[PDB]
């Protein structure tokens, strides 16, 4: 009977919640009460990257921490030299509606995806001096909200059909399909060892997927609104979920539950973009009120504020060496805040 | 990708000729193309350069005001109009693509070359070994020495290592030193001291029998080193 | 200048990319984007054939003006998470079938699509170009049964002049922003041929009024 | 039929319920200890001098 | 010689003086107010059309302060006013009453491109194109106005008795210069209202409020421009035929106060009509409530 299957799911939901309450002896806010705070963190705009002509929807640094690709809705995908502010590449796309972009960890490939239900991978380092479409990965039945390169052969895309998928690039095909969400998967993020990844959907829940196995390991039902963005703690044993109810929340995978809440009463608009700094002490959130807050991650209190954007900061990313922070907003400007 | 040129032959001394390098197989309008000549018994010397979109144009000291470089982006061809050809212009003119961005490999593909034959402050590179006696399989070392420190302020050291196999055009091996051209084997590696440089070949083979040229790229004119010929 | 020979030519590649970014951005700034948002499958496929993967852009050109019509109804996701990409669109081409009032109700479902899109926080200034399709099929549905099936609070008689003027006023009622935006109503069907000419007349009033906010005249 | 979907919800919750969870006092001391151990390698926490900073503008 | 060509004194001299500082300071308080609302909002300065409204507020602010300092000096103070320095004081007021009128033509042409080419108006006029036509306006208005101080004396020909130390032929040459800049306004603002009636009759032919919204604005713009400048410029042309045996030159100094009345009404009609200036005026106070 169907009415017994809702029941034994709830009695299994109880023992998850009972074992969640069994392990909460003290919160992370209780341990970091006597710890030196990081003070005011004031970061000046070093570079301001011009040249875009529409709303910037995503960026992604390279592993070399000097190149960043940046998609925008004018149908362009510019690759920047972040030190001396040159455009290395300007890749004209097949459609303007691009909602995410990626950068392969080797540097040879760049994938952008958007409202076309498609993920198109570009080839940077090649003969003929072109940036041509290496592959176009079709099979999603919704807008492709985030794509992240595992390596040069595999890419994990998150679409709005309540499904993440793992692609093979050398033959465009869904290797494993990561089902289990009940809402549009708004943003994913990969673990540093890339055996696991998290994906925060529009059902107030992020998950923890085993990449090689295909299943969902844990379900982190802590929020109350749409999880617009997500990022990993650099240890890989914790993550942070920027929501639409203006609360970043730091979970962790070993304790299976929520640790903190980065809530302030002066903010009411949600978070478009979360990225930890290197060493994971700061938690740079990206809000809709033209702002970026640099939250401490051991204490909850706000350390600094990155103000200077004229529209919604839609994307931010700290470099792999932790030197800079590039927040690309809805006005056609990226800003690099060392 | 290929670059085939046309022109040359017996020219009267003091005449004129147009050298035409027709580029087929790559995005020609984004490559800042060079012209590099080679005297019949000497090493390379850089002749002319035109950018992408024909913005900047440079020449050597010998051809400034005497030659003229020009490119045709729709027709995918590159020209070199030279007037008053002296008897020191008898050479074989290569046609070298070179794109410049961050992490690019300039000078990567070279044209085949057309034997022109007329009738009858620069960073002085010095490859001291004119010829190295070589047994196959051993480890050989080609040493190049600059006359100005090529290490720029941005960390890059603009020295390029070329190999010209006997009967072929110079192939790029190593761009800005200890890099590697995409397509050459792992045995090449270049470890330099900012003003004195070294090429290391580990497991030598008969495909590496040739002449090795070290080329600066710090400032124009792009002075090539002399010949380091490796013989079995 | 302290730039090397390669760093001088990496800046010139950037400044040539900047030339191709402005010359392709000014080409796309002279184009009119029109988010076509016909509710359901009613009337939406008629006016794309009259005027000439999830999102189906239908490019066409009338009187040296290039229209882009982003038919986006084949997405079937949550609409609030990607509708802000269409912020800054010139207009919105809504499509209502007039004859679906007998076919909750289908006409009332297309009012909830209109009410949720005309008071959206991104489309507070994009003028809806409302197309009431199926007019030549709306007349015979009226003469077989009055409007009183769909609309309970109907005071006028059954005939077509009072019914079609009522459904025009029911959709011009759902906007609360009467000052920032306008609703250009047309009464089309499959046999009409002016429906490419009406869009050019309706977007040229939009871009004129959008230009008169820029110079401070309005 | 929802008999095969809601059972998959049960086998998902049965598989999720069997993980050993360490307590928060252990799994937050490590997030404190990772932040203290790697604190010197952070150029945003501690401001790097302008000689070693590649962004000087 | 500089003093006696203006014989105007008596019981009117306080009304000529206090009207140059009550209308001179409020025009200075209103023009820097608009110049502060554009430059501090920093999304208006990138908009290329508020540069023409902003430089109109700039060309009018100097047209209000220099007409304040020169006119009460000449009527109730009676300074030294030597041969070389006064031609600067009469040129610095003529430059800013030409660059103001030139800015009204510069913003009429800008409002003409809103309607003649509606969709490509952002590409025909950008921030880079708006500044190079603002630069060539400011130096051309300076070159035709600072004409007699570089070289002229009025040695061979009779120089005019309205403006002292100023040639009569240049007054014939400056009036006809402005008469095109007026004809560049009435033909333009008449063609904005004509290219809109062609459009309103075209849209309403399928199934009036755009024209009447324009004519209530552009009609008052053309009304507030011509009921003050033409009293200055009608009898300035009448000064060349007859040498004004009666006190018409007395009435000019009162009528030359109309072009300072035209100062403060320019931000009320051009800038206060702008809904973004109206929104930025209520946004800039919330920055300054602390
Ligand atoms: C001499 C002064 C004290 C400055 C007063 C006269 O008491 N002068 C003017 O108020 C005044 N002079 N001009 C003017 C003068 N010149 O020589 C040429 C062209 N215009 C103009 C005005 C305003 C009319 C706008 C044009």
């Amino acid at each position: 009977e169907l009415d017994q299957l809702r029941q034994e799911a709830e009695q299994l939901k109880n023992q998850i919640r009972d074992a969640r309450k069994a392990c909460a002896d003290a919160t992370l806010s209780q341990i970091t009460n006597n710890i030196d705070p990081v003070g005011r963190i004031q970061m000046r705009t070093r570079r301001t990257l011009r040249g875009h002509l529409a709303k910037i929807y995503a960026m992604h640094w390279g592993t070399d921490s000097r190149l960043l690709v940046s998609a925008s809705q004018d149908g362009k995908l510019i690759i920047w030299d972040s030190y001396t502010t040159n455009k290395v590449h300007a890749i004209p796309l097949r459609s303007s509606w691009v909602m995410t972009c990626a950068y392969a960890p080797s540097g040879n490939y760049v994938a952008c995806g958007g409202l076309d239900n498609i993920c198109s991978i570009y080839n940077l380092k090649t003969r003929e001096g072109n940036v041509r479409v290496s592959r176009e990965l079709a099979g999603h039945t919704g807008y492709l909200s985030c794509c992240r390169f595992l390596d040069d052969n595999q890419i994990v895309t998150s679409s709005g059909d309540t499904t993440c998928a793992l692609w093979d690039i050398e033959t465009g095909q869904q290797t494993t399909t990561f089902t289990g969400h009940t809402g549009d998967v708004m943003s994913l993020s990969l673990a540093p060892d890339t055996r696991l990844f998290v994906s925060g959907a529009c059902d107030a829940s992020a998950k923890l997927w085993d990449v090689r196995e295909g299943m969902c390991r844990q379900t982190f039902t802590g929020h109350e609104s749409d999880i617009n963005a997500i990022c990993f703690f650099p240890n890989g044993n914790a993550f942070a979920t920027g929501s639409d109810d203006a609360t970043c929340r730091l979970f962790d995978l070993r304790a299976d539950q929520e640790l903190m809440t980065y809530s302030h009463d002066n903010i009411i608009c949600g978070i478009t973009s979360v990225s930890f700094s290197k060493s994971g002490r700061l938690l740079l959130a990206g809000y809709d009120d033209f702002n970026c807050n640099v939250w401490d991650a051991l204490k909850a209190d706000r350390a600094g504020v990155l103000a200077g954007h004229d529209n919604r900061v839609s994307c931010l990313g700290v470099t792999d060496d932790g030197m800079a922070v590039a927040t690309g907003s809805w006005d056609s400007f990226l800003k690099i805040w060392n | 990708v290929q670059l085939v040129e046309s022109g040359g032959g017996l020219v009267q001394p003091g005449g004129s000729r147009k050298l035409s390098c027709s580029a087929s197989g790559f995005a020609f309008s984004s490559f800042g193309m060079h012209w590099v000549r080679q005297a019949p018994e000497k090493g390379l010397e850089w002749v002319a350069y035109i950018s992408s979109g024909s913005g900047t144009i440079y020449y050597a000291d010998t051809v400034k005001g005497r030659f003229t470089i020009s490119r045709d982006d729709p027709k995918n061809t590159l020209f070199l109009q030279m007037t008053s050809l002296r008897s020191e212009d008898t050479a074989m003119y290569y046609c070298v693509r070179s794109i410049y961005y961050y992490g690019s490999s300039p000078f990567d593909f070279w044209g085949q070359g057309t034997t022109l034959t007329v009738s009858s402050s620069d960073i002085v590179m010095t490859q001291a070994t004119s010829s190295v006696p070589v047994t196959p399989g051993e480890s050989v070392s080609i040493s190049c020495r600059s006359s100005k420190s090529l290490l720029h302020s941005n960390g890059n050291t603009y020295l390029y290592w070329f190999l010209q196999r006997p009967g072929q055009s110079p192939q790029l091996l190593i761009y800005r030193m200890s890099n590697l051209a995409s397509g050459v084997p792992d045995r090449f590696s270049g470890s330099g001291s900012g003003t004195a440089f070294t090429l290391t070949i580990s497991r030598l083979e008969a495909e590496d029998v040739g002449v090795y040229y070290c080329m600066q790229h710090l400032e124009y004119p792009l002075t090539f080193g002399a010949g380091t010929k490796l013989e079995l | 200048c302290t730039l090397s020979a390669e760093d001088k030519a990496a800046v010139e590649r950037s400044k040539m990319i900047d030339r191709n970014l402005r010359e392709d951005g000014e080409k796309a700034a002279r184009e009119v984007k029109l988010l076509l948002l016909g509710a359901g499958e009613s009337g939406k496929s008629t006016i794309v054939k009259q005027m000439k993967t999830g999102i189906v852009e239908t490019h066409f050109t009338f009187k040296d003006l290039h229209f882009k019509m982003f038919d986006v109804g084949g997405q079937r996701s949550e609409r609030k998470k990607w509708i802000h990409c269409f912020e800054g669109v010139t207009a919105i081409i809504f499509c209502v079938a007039l004859s679906d009032y007998d076919l909750m109700n289908r006409m009332h479902e297309s009012m909830k699509l209109f009410d949720s899109i005309c008071n959206n926080k991104w489309f507070t200034d994009t003028s809806i170009i409302l197309f009431l399709n199926k007019k030549d099929l709306f007349e015979e549905k009226i003469k077989k049964s009055p409007l009183t099936i769909c609309y309970p609070e109907y005071a006028g008689s059954n005939t077509y002049e009072e019914a079609a003027a009522y459904i025009q006023c029911q959709f011009e009622d759902l906007n609360k922003r009467k000052d920032t935006k306008e609703i250009y109503t047309h009464f089309t069907c499959a046999t009409d041929t002016k429906n490419v000419q009406f869009v050019f007349d309706a977007v040229t009033d939009v871009i004129i009024k959008n230009n008169l906010k820029d110079c401070g005249l309005f | 039929a929802s008999i095969a979907q809601a059972r998959k919800l049960v086998e998902q919750l049965k598989m999720e319920a069997n993980i050993d969870r360490i307590k928060v006092s252990k799994a937050a001391a490590d997030l404190m200890a990772y932040c203290e151990a790697h604190a010197k390698e952070d150029p945003l926490l501690t401001p790097v001098p302008a000689s070693e900073n590649p962004f000087r503008e | 010689p500089m003093k006696d060509y203006m014989i105007l004194s008596g019981p009117q001299k306080t009304a000529v003086a206090v009207l140059c500082t009550l209308l001179g300071l409020l025009s200075a308080l209103e023009n820097v107010a608009v110049l502060y609302l554009i430059l501090s909002s920093h999304q208006l300065r990138r908009k290329p059309s508020y540069l023409f409204i902003g430089s109109l507020a700039g060309a009018d602010f100097l047209a209000s302060v220099v007409f304040a300092c020169s006119f009460v000096n000449f009527h109730v103070f009676h300074g030294v006013d030597s041969k070389a320095v006064f031609l600067l004081k009469i040129g610095s007021v003529t430059m800013t009453f030409t660059a103001s009128v030139g800015s009204l033509l510069l913003t009429a042409i800008d409002r003409y491109l809103c309607l003649r080419y509606p969709p490509s108006y952002k590409a025909l006029l950008t921030r880079g194109r708006a500044l190079v036509t603002l630069g060539i306006m400011w130096v051309l208005s300076a070159l035709v106005s600072y004409l007699p101080l570089m070289g002229w004396t009025c040695c061979p020909r009779p120089c005019s008795e309205l403006f002292p130390l100023i040639p009569n032929d240049y007054l014939l040459s400056w009036l006809l210069f402005i008469a095109f800049l007026f004809s560049g306004i009435i033909y333009t603002y008449g063609h904005v209202l004509w290219k809109a009636h062609q459009h309103v009759a075209s849209l309403s032919g399928h199934q009036m409020r755009l024209d009447v919204r324009l004519a209530k604005t552009l009609g008052l713009v053309l009304a507030v421009l011509l009921i003050c400048w033409f009293p200055v410029l009608a009898l300035m042309a009448h000064s060349l035929a007859t040498t004004l045996s009666d006190q018409v030159k007395k009435a000019f100094a009162f009528c030359s106060m109309l072009c300072l009345i035209n100062s403060m009404v320019n931000p009320v009609i051009y800038a206060l009509r702008s809904g973004e200036i109206r929104s930025s005026a209520h946004h800039c106070l919330a920055h300054w409530k602390k």
